[PDB]
RNA sequence: GGGGCCUGACUGCGAGGCCUGCAAGCCGAGCAGGGGCGAAAGCCGGGCCUAGUGAACCGGUGGUCCCGUGUGGAAGGGCCA
RNA sequence: CUGGUGUUGGCUCUUGGUCGCGCCUGCGUAGGAUAGGUGGGAGCCUGUGAACCCCCGCCUCCGGGUGGGGGGGAGGCGCCG
RNA sequence: CGGGGGGAACCUGGGGAACUGAAACAUCUCAGUACCCAGAGGAGAGGAAAGAGAAAUCGACUCCCUGAGUAGCGGCGAGCG
RNA sequence: GCCCGGAUAGCUCAGUCGGUAGAGCAGGGGAUUGAAAAUCCCCGUGUCCUUGGUUCGAUUCCGAGUCCGGGCACCA
């Protein structure tokens, strides 16, 4: 259709419109991730600076990069997501004007995203 | 600017329903002819009552029907009618049945309450509700002598 | 006039008529080029309702308005009758 | 007039005078700090000198041992520039 | 004179702003081709019914992209290169 | 049952100047004064804290003496207080 | 003092919706009328003020400095 079911299934545990924990999440997304292999949990989130700002991620303000696995323990999630917040609230430039770190998604390889506050 | 109804009116409506309209509708439309009162607490206490008076009063008129069932429902008639086997010489009315009902045990029922159509005459055998709402079906036989 | 019920009525006040960027900010201050009475009026309306046989029109102010209607409810539990129409505002409290 | 280094077109003061109705204007040796040129003696607190200027008030900025309306902090002031 | 408001209410038609969300959008050399950036990236995708053909709305760099639908049948597709 | 009209001042309320002062003048001052109107009474007003303001404080209101020409207000002027 | 807009051929004016900088008119020639052109043809010349950094560098995009263009105020 315009996704796959292995896909359709995992949006019935996830509420389209609710903030998760690093905790209550951070173990729905080892539910979440149904593939054939061990896939990567990664974590997106929209940064509140200006892109052409040559003194202050791609070129439009976003954020990447994976951090575990699809199985690694619910300590090795719920403590290596803060592991990558403390790595930014490390660097917001000077004048980084506007909620630095706005939007926060955690999504797999292959599973959905899902809003969480890194700040519980 | 809160308001109680009246007439079903589309948008809003099923009078005593609660519905917030603009100052001006009520005061120069609503309540000029008559649609709808103000919400005022003093007849949104007096709506309070106006729905408990026939809420609760009304278990009786269909709640108290209960007695009115345990008493009969498992209950048996049997009537004496003038016959001739499969053919009465003549026919039993609601009217006619509830007519010695209240002397052979001391029920009360209201005949135009009850639920057959054409008055018995026949014979074979009988049985049906009494009325209304969640009902209760009753027994009757049709005697002999 | 005066509010039939309220009993708000006009009332003097000043026209103060002021130059300058004020001291709040810019600088020197703000500077009073005259000052003048005038008065302040109710925003008093008119609003007619029934109450029994008579029409009865009161002239009342803006905000207050509605305890107009919440009087002719009042009212209700009350006999009043007989050419007094003047009356029967009368007796409205 | 020319050249080599330099920034004393210093900060904190200022004996003692000139001028003078007031308040302004003017000259200033010398001590302290920290400097510049000189081998040193020394000179340097702008310019050969006499014009190129504007009390207060009200505000603007940058600082700052100060005040900050019951207390903390702020708001808003003071002081210095 | 005038904007906003109060007195000031019904019913529609029409458009602006904003955040929610749901969707596609993007066509310069190279290149299967109409490539938005950056990361995840060997598993996906189909009896939770795919490969092929006709119909059909929209977009147009007239090249396709792509959606509704009927049809159909066990195969599409990515890496490597 | 009452009211209405009057009363030298005094009194509370509703309205409310200009000269003058600022050695001009508009903010300011004179001044909530003069005066107009309503009302009250031998007085009138006010009156038992949604107070004061820095004290483990006071304790209705009104009047006098201080506080005090203080605190402050002010074309930071005249002046007000 | 703040908010805005910008020169690129001689003057005037557009810009991968970041790499491909191009018009009118002026000027040269030819075409040119009785007369000068209105008609007709074909081209010259450069960080696109420009500091940059993102990107593959930049004319275009961000720090943005200089000048000019229009705005709204203030003046103790
Ligand atoms: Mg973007
Ligand atoms: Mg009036
Ligand atoms: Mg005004
Ligand atoms: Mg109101
Ligand atoms: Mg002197
Ligand atoms: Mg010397
Ligand atoms: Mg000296
Ligand atoms: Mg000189
Ligand atoms: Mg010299
Ligand atoms: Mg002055
Ligand atoms: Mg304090
Ligand atoms: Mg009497
Ligand atoms: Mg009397
Ligand atoms: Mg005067
Ligand atoms: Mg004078
Ligand atoms: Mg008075
Ligand atoms: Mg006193
Ligand atoms: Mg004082
Ligand atoms: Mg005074
Ligand atoms: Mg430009
Ligand atoms: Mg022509």
């Amino acid at each position: 259709p315009k996704h796959g079911k292995r896909y359709r299934a995992l949006l019935e545990k996830v509420d389209p419109n609710k903030v998760y924990t690093i905790d209550e999440a951070a173990r729905l997304v080892k539910e979440l991730a149904t593939a054939k292999f061990d896939e990567t949990v990664e974590v997106h989130a929209k940064l509140g600076i200006d892109p052409r700002r040559s003194d202050q991620n791609d070129k439009t303000g976003a954020i990447h990069a994976p951090v575990g696995k699809a199985s690694f323990p619910p300590e090795k999630l719920a403590d290596n997501i803060r592991a990558f917040i403390r790595a930014l609230e490390a660097h917001k430039p000077e004048g980084a004007k506007g909620t630095f770190l706005r939007s926060v998604y955690v999504t797999t390889t292959m599973g959905p995203s899902v809003r969480i506050n890194p700040h519980s | 600017m809160k308001v109680i109804l009246l007439e079903p009116l589309e948008n809003l409506g099923d009078v005593g329903q609660v519905v917030d309209v603009k100052p001006g509708y009520a005061r120069n439309y609503l309540l000029p002819r008559g649609l709808a009162v103000l919400a005022t607490e003093s007849n949104l206490k007096a709506l309070e009552a106006r729905i408990r008076a026939q809420a609760k009063r009304l278990a009786e008129r269909k709640a108290e029907a209960e007695r009115l069932k345990e008493i009969l429902e498992n209950l048996t008639l049997t009537i004496p009618v003038r016959a001739g086997e499969t053919k009465i010489y003549g026919s039993v009315t609601a009217k006619d049945i509830a007519e010695a009902l209240s002397r052979q045990h001391g029920v009360t029922i209201d005949p135009k309450r009850l639920a057959l159509e054409k008055p018995i005459k026949e014979l074979g055998e009988y049985v049906l509700t009494y009325k209304p709402h969640p009902e209760v079906p009753i027994q009757l036989k049709v005697s002999v002598v | 006039k005066v509010c039939e019920i309220s009993g708000k009525r006009p009332i003097v006040a000043n026209s103060i008529q002021r130059r300058g960027k004020a001291k709040r900010e810019g600088g020197v201050g703000k500077k009073t080029t005259g000052i003048s009475k005038r008065r302040q009026y109710p925003n008093l309306q008119k609003v007619r309702v029934r109450v029994a046989g008579q029409e009865i029109t009161f002239r009342v102010a803006a905000s207050h308005i509605p305890k107009v209607y919440e009087l002719v409810e009042r009212a209700k539990g009350l006999k009043l009758e007989g050419l007094s129409p003047k009356e029967i505002k009368k007796e409205l409290l």
